[PDB]
């Protein structure tokens, strides 16, 4: 059963919650080949010398998350990270931290970020989207049954792997809450509407992100479009989507459901859960044990280059990662 | 369209998270 699978995921996640591993590598373990992100910190490409294995490592700034207020978030995100384990997730290898900077290694996915190929190919296919969806869909049934919300859903933090399958990455404004939270955090066009009239929210929000996911996919724009974020709240909590013409009566109808205001009506937040996503008639051919072992093929597969080719991903500036011979905020982050 | 308004928008790259 899920339920047989779930207790006992649930079992190995709070083994490893209540007692973090903490300090696996060093920088100087790893050779630094390219940056595949950055914003605010920044994502790299690197060699592992003792096993020659390629990982991406997040690199955050100390000193820079305590100024954007980031403390208790960059906490949340390693503990979480280092105590979960899906198919769907990047999983955490290894973290450290140095006089200046936190590390988190985790593992590399070549075929680069979904925001790249959707934007270039245009749209996704109603069965191409429909694969994505239910390993998203699979992803928060077991980040929600250990309490965990996620918060960051968007293209951009979907990465492709060698098969063609997703990894779910940046857990930045992950956190373990049961019941009620209320920290605005997210992106505009993926706000829950829960969140842009702070009122205090829960796991739906992360159902109604998934909504304009699909649609986004589907459809090659999201739902709510605009040049500034104050307009892009207006159309959110105006109770108003428009679909495509070539959207199939199902996609809309599932659609309508999960971009529900109406948090009593929304799917995901009913009596019956995830069930009601997944018994839905859009999902009707999806095989959900058949996606969790990945047996079903990649509607598309990224180009197989070298082990540590970086051509599915943009070009960033390389800046240098400084590491002063000073200790920086080392109380704020003595648990990482 | 809705497609070229899109394209035209500038909301058409990575978009950025907020926060307080
Ligand atoms: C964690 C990870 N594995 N392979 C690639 C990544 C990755 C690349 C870039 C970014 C920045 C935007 N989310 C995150 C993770």
């Amino acid at each position: 059963s899920v339920k047989e699978f779930l207790a006992k995921a649930k079992e190995d996640f709070l083994k490893k919650w209540e007692n973090p591993a903490q300090n696996t590598a060093h920088l100087d373990q790893f050779e630094r080949i390219k940056t595949l992100g950055t914003g605010s910190g920044r994502v790299m490409l690197v060699k592992h010398m003792e096993t020659g294995n390629h990982y991406a490592m997040k690199i955050l700034d100390k000193q820079k998350v305590v100024k954007l207020k980031q403390i208790e978030h960059t906490l949340n995100e390693k503990r979480i990270l280092q105590a979960v384990n899906f198919p769907f997730l990047t999983k955490l290898e290894f973290s450290f931290k140095d006089n200046s900077n936190l590390y988190m290694v985790m593992e590399y996915a070549p075929g680069g970020e979904m925001f790249s190929h959707l934007r270039r190919i245009g749209r996704f296919s109603e069965p191409h989207a429909r694969f994505y969806a239910a390993q998203i869909v699979l992803t928060f049934e077991y980040l929600h049954s250990l309490d965990l919300i996620y918060r960051d859903l968007k293209p951009e933090n979907l990465m492709i792997d060698q098969q063609g399958y997703i990894k779910v990455t940046d857990f930045g404004f992950a956190k373990r809450v049961k019941g009620r939270t209320w920290t605005l955090c997210g992106t505009p066009e993926y706000l829950a509407p829960e969140i842009i009239l702070s009122k205090g929210y829960n796991k739906a929000v992360d159902w109604w992100a998934l909504g304009v996911l699909i649609y986004e996919m589907a459809a090659g724009y999201p739902p709510f479009f605009a040049d500034q974020p104050i307009q892009i709240y207006e159309k959110i909590v105006s109770g108003k989507v428009r679909f495509p013409s070539h959207f199939s009566s199902d996609l809309k109808d599932l659609l309508r459901n999960l971009l529900q205001v109406d948090l009593t009506k929304r799917f995901g937040n009913l009596k019956n859960g995830v069930n009601d996503i997944k018994n839905h008639k859009w999902f009707a051919t999806t095989d959900w044990i058949a996606i969790y072992q990945r047996k079903v093929e990649a509607p598309f597969i990224p180009k197989f280059k070298g082990p540590g080719d970086t051509s599915n991903f943009d070009d960033y500036e390389e800046e240098e990662i400084r590491v002063s011979i000073n200790e920086k905020c080392g109380k704020e982050f003595s648990e990482f | 369209t809705t497609y070229a308004d899109f394209i035209a928008s500038g909301r058409t790259g990575r978009r950025n998270a907020i926060h307080d």
